[PDB]
């Protein structure tokens, strides 16, 4: 359900 | 110090649409969605994995989130999140898309959770405090709300008074997701009248502490709306009609059920704890 966000803040 | 006054509404003289409804009575089930930078101050605790929403929160400065102690340590569920599990979402309107260009994600320095929280009883004392570690950069849809002081909580701290609470929670109490009306698209919000101590008290068998209030219509009332899964650690804010700065008087903390007849939403109280508050800030 929840889109992909940027590894940079993984 | 600039805190309370939106980019979108108060900063440019315009009102949204609600806010009125607040006013006249100064002397998420059920609501609806929230206008574009309506709460600039509104954070989403979120799960690094599995990626999900944890939380509400708020913000109330450029490196402090504010939030239920809940959310953060509840052993009964065993839930007892740390630093690096987390990150802040802030400046969000959509609940699952991330917001290009207009969202910003922290990272969490340090987990502040008060040294009294009651996670035994009655979630008396449910606050916490997240020190983002590096500041965010405030625009029209990152600003902080401004926490109350003795005077801006005694005179608007009163039954029937209306306060506005908003988050990305459930719709409906019984389980729903994308289907069959569960999860919101958008953020949420809703007005709430505070409500007669007495009442809160003989509407639960739980023991009611000076640290918590409740809010939100009688069976007798016809308007309904609460809080509901996914919206504590959210914010209950009022706009002071006295210098039109918007307050956060209390944090969705619990209830029994979701939008209940006879029932009603717990919420901290922040202004007895401002103290704590206080404290943690100047002395980290
Ligand atoms: N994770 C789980 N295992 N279960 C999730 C149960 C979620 C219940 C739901 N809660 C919530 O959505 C959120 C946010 C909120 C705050 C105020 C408000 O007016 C509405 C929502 N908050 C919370 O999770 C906090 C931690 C325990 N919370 C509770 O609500 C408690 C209340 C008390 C617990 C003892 C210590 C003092 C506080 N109840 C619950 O989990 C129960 C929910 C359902 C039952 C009736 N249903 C049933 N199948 N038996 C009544 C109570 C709510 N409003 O009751």
């Amino acid at each position: 359900d929840f889109e992909e966000i940027p590894e940079e803040y993984l | 110090a600039d805190c309370g006054l939106r980019p979108l509404f108060e900063k440019k003289s315009l009102e949204d649409k609600t806010e009125r409804e607040l006013l006249e009575s100064y002397i998420i089930v059920e609501g609806s969605d929230a206008e574009i930078g309506m709460s600039p101050w509104q954070v989403m605790l979120f799960r690094k994995s599995p990626q999900e929403l944890l939380c509400g929160a708020s913000l109330i400065s450029d490196r402090w989130v504010l939030t239920a102690a809940h959310c953060l340590l509840y052993p009964p569920w065993d839930k007892n999140f740390t630093e690096n599990d987390l990150l802040v979402r802030i400046g969000k309107h959509s609940r699952t898309r991330y917001e290009r260009n207009i969202e910003k994600i922290s990272m969490l320095e340090k987990i502040y959770i008060h040294p009294r929280y009651n996670w035994r009883e009655n979630l008396d004392r449910d606050i916490a405090l997240m020190k983002l570690k590096k500041p965010v950069a405030f625009s029209d849809y990152i600003h902080p709300v401004c926490l109350p002081d003795r005077e801006t909580a005694a005179s608007l701290l009163q039954a029937g008074y209306k306060g506005r609470v908003t988050g990305w929670g459930n719709l409906k109490e019984t389980w729903t997701a994308n289907v069959g009306k569960g999860q919101p698209s958008v953020l949420q919000v809703v007005n709430l009248p505070i409500v007669e101590r007495p009442v809160c008290k003989d509407s639960t068998r739980i023991r009611i502490t000076d640290n918590m209030f409740c809010a939100g219509y009688k069976p007798d009332e016809g308007k309904r709306g609460d809080a509901c899964e996914g919206d504590s650690g959210g914010p209950f804010v009022m706009k002071s009609p006295f210098n039109n700065r918007w307050y956060q008087m209390g944090i969705v903390s619990w209830g029994e059920g979701c939008d209940r007849d006879g029932k009603y939403g717990f919420y901290t109280h922040v202004f007895r704890l401002k103290k704590w508050i206080q404290k943690v800030i100047d002395q980290f």
